[PDB]
């Protein structure tokens, strides 16, 4: 079925504790970004017309042009 | 003004009894009288609500309080009189009687068929208005036989703490008769007056 | 920078001199909610569909939209024993005092 | 700790279980009889032969509970409402010992076991108010079993 | 300036977004957003439980204790949106709480 | 009844208009408070156990007492 | 402005008073027929004598109005979708006039009566949505009584 | 490469005629080809969909275009190639045909009772798909004799923007035969074949 | 100045 | 130390 809330919540987990005014901020954050566009992208069809789905694909890509997370990179 | 008297002290004599001694300090040593001074002494407890302050004038540096209530906490304090010159009350000083064996009985003995379970009465009571000290255990005494002498009613003691017992295996469509008496550290109190309860019957369906 | 949560919130009934008319309980935990709801919302903040856009429009361009709120989404009664205008000793159930689940709104 | 309430007035029950009832309850009737308290009353018909009862007495044990108080009984009854046990004290144990107190509605209040009792006179009849933790609320042993704040009343009382 | 809890226009354009590849109509709609104070008293409309006449009593005696309470969505309406659904058909489905109708402290 | 409301409304009313930054704020809020009080006590009887009322009179209370407005006056 | 849709798909029917039906209407059905608008749509049984109907042909008229468009006729049919009106044109007027055009779902968008009309191909079948406003989707004389997208289908087709 | 034609321009002579010119800038004064170049016109509408440019050479600076549909709008470029030297597609100019009577009828002509009134029928239809211009209005022809000459046949002539009509006073339990025609700024387009509908009759109840 |  |  539509699998977006497990991969909000891998996201939210993997990135709760980040902080800027530490050094490796925008790296660690642009993997998990990478991680999170990955696993929204596995379950876009069964999720069609899910509203949080379709807010977590913009918002993810958003997010990494604001960002400057390459498309392509580490996980 | 006048010096307040001091050293209030409550000596428990009895369940009833409680001597009053205090001293003044304007006074000399021995507490020797050489003038027309007289004291008054002031007592009551919280029991019943509203009570009033009783009163008593003592020529001495003492006095005996009688007609107390058994194991109850009382409240006294003096102050002296010479013609125009009156002091304050003094601090209060407390103490309480000692203990007598209830002197009344349970009250407001019911008896009730238990829901579902009609060969079962609940017995309730409140305990009695003169218990006198703590209550220990009360004993129900039961019969079918209104009649018959109280060494031949069955026996059902119980704690003090409590004001509820359910005797079970009773007959049905039956007159019982229900007497309570409570108890303290110094003995039984009186017996209540025998309540009647007739068990219910069947309701054949 | 804490992200919404349900927090603490004491409130004492004496403090606030409604013990003449509360009679019980003359305290309780009420609880408040408080912190950021940023994108993305995790499932247990139940957003509305409107607070699903709102979160991420306001994401893409803060100046859009302000951020979605922190607020109870979930709350349960509790029973307060008073008195009444008549002077009855009432015992009634006051709906929605304590929050359960903080969400953003 | 999470709190349960009990109350009887003008007669008009409402269990810890928050079911209000009317009941006749004539006659000595416990409304709390567990491991920490007895709460006994004593209700009368409004005139004779009314189905329509309201309480005259109210009696409350709080069972003795070492290192913090001894035995203590309150007793009120209609035109009688003191601030003080049977025994004419205001506490319970000693003088340091402020565990169980009684302050003039006159209320008990017995911090050793979570529980306040409010008692006040409304006309003619007396009310009752008790604020319980749920744990102490439901300790009780299987012989306990009438107890209106818990069970409400016999079904032949409503 | 700081304005009390009120609702404001908040104009969603779904072809902006780059949703028109699923959804076919409306491409935009009025969202309307709450935003502002939430002082006490709070008036009647904003209708607050009372979780929220209580918090909001105690930030005014101690904005310290708690914060305020929020300007938020207290009535939402749907809106009916025809899609393009997973099966690849087209759908109509109302989705629900999409518009603000009325904005509250909570 | 309870018309907590009413006084609530008016007192609302009133003071929609007042913006901290501007230079009166709180003389016509302590008049606006008065009345508010005064409002709130005509409605007491009717409003016992509601929240909103017994909330009410706290935190006018509480505001008159922060901003220094007497119990008295215009 | 407030706005008013209509929906025929596989037929089912929503109108723009929002009452979702299923109606067998073969043959040549007028869905709009206004003072703005004409939408004419044939449907065909899936299967012969089934009640069962679905869309073959979805003909729009975009009557003439003066000084925005001159008169425009869309039309489409199972496996001919153009982007274009029947005159070979993608917009209404001269070439400066752009208050009616056509863009590739095929949509219209005709700006001068606030109006879309979006139409596709699913499977063998065509589907239509508008999105009319209010004033000019209830703007008709009384003899044009017979509008699916206004009071719905006859029930006899229901 | 080689520089693509200009000033293409489309004459239009008919209802499927259009002339089409152009410029060669490459070319020396009077457009005179001395040389082996030879253009190519292409042309193409937007109706049906997916159609594909049509093509053709020209050995001089001018393409006579025929078999055009009547009142379509046609995109014309054209290109000039010499051997191995090819140029690209010149700016594209536009030219919409003439009208034409109608050559085909009305479609789908369907007839149905009024709900509520049965000696009402509605009469609905779709354009003919070779209207070839502007409809002005339409024609509906009904009778109750199918032997009937046309001439005899009720006429009820109809605006040209509407695909829906109304027929009242009609007899019940009746077979009706319906036959429409299309007309345009040019006139008549042909009768579509007569549809039979029986009016409904009474349910007594 | 034709729109709607 | 006797409190609940
Ligand atoms: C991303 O790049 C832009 C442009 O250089 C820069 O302004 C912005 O600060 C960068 N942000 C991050 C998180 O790297
Ligand atoms: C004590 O003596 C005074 C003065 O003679 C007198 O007025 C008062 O009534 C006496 N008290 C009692 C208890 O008799
Ligand atoms: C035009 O001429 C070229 C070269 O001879 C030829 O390949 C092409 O097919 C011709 N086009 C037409 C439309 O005949």
């Amino acid at each position: 079925q539509c699998r977006i809330q497990k991969c909000t919540t891998d996201f939210v987990s993997l990135t709760s504790h980040l902080n800027s005014a530490v050094d490796g901020f925008d790296s660690e954050f642009c993997k998990a970004l990478r991680a999170y566009a990955g696993c929204t992208q596995r379950t876009s069809k069964a999720c069609r017309g899910n509203l949080v789905y379709h807010s977590a694909v913009l918002g993810i890509s958003d997010l990494m042009s604001q960002r400057n997370c390459s498309k392509d990179g580490p996980t | 003004p006048m010096m307040p008297p001091v050293g209030v002290q409550a000596s428990i004599l009895s369940h009833d009894t409680i001597r009053i001694t205090w001293a003044d300090n304007s006074l000399p040593k021995h507490q020797k009288i050489t003038d027309s001074r007289y004291y008054t002494v002031r007592w009551k407890t919280n029991i019943p609500a509203n009570t009033k302050y009783k009163n008593a004038n003592a020529t001495t540096l003492s006095y005996l309080v009688t007609g107390l209530k058994p194991n109850t906490l009382y409240e006294f304090s003096v102050m002296v009189t010479k013609g125009r010159r009156s002091s304050t009350w003094s601090m209060t000083a407390h103490g309480a009687t000692f203990e007598l064996v209830p002197t009344s009985p349970p009250k407001d003995v019911t008896v009730v068929s238990k829901e579902g379970k009609p060969r079962t009465i609940i017995v309730n009571w409140q305990p009695p208005s003169e218990a006198n000290g703590k209550i220990t255990g009360y004993i129900i005494y039961y019969s079918t036989d209104v009649n018959a002498e109280i060494h031949d009613w069955v026996i059902e003691p119980v704690v003090g703490n409590r004001l509820t017992h359910q005797i079970q295996e009773l007959t049905l469509d039956t007159p019982y008769y229900f007497k309570i008496q409570a108890r303290n550290s110094k003995g039984m109190g009186p017996m209540s007056e025998a309540v009647q309860f007739r068990t219910p019957k069947a309701l054949g369906s | 920078k804490a992200r919404c949560s349900r927090k603490a919130l004491h409130v004492n009934f004496k403090d606030m001199g409604w013990d003449d008319w509360i009679i019980a309980p003359l305290e309780y935990e009420a609880f408040h909610c408080e912190g950021l709801c940023e994108f993305p919302l995790r499932s247990h903040l139940e957003p509305t569909n409107h607070a699903v856009i709102q979160t991420l429009m306001n994401s893409m361009d803060p100046e859009s939209t302000p951020p979605t709120c922190c607020v109870p989404t979930r709350l349960s009664p509790i029973s307060i024993l008073f008195i009444d205008s008549a002077n009855n000793v009432v015992y009634k159930q006051y709906e929605d005092m304590v929050v359960e689940s903080c969400g953003c709104r």
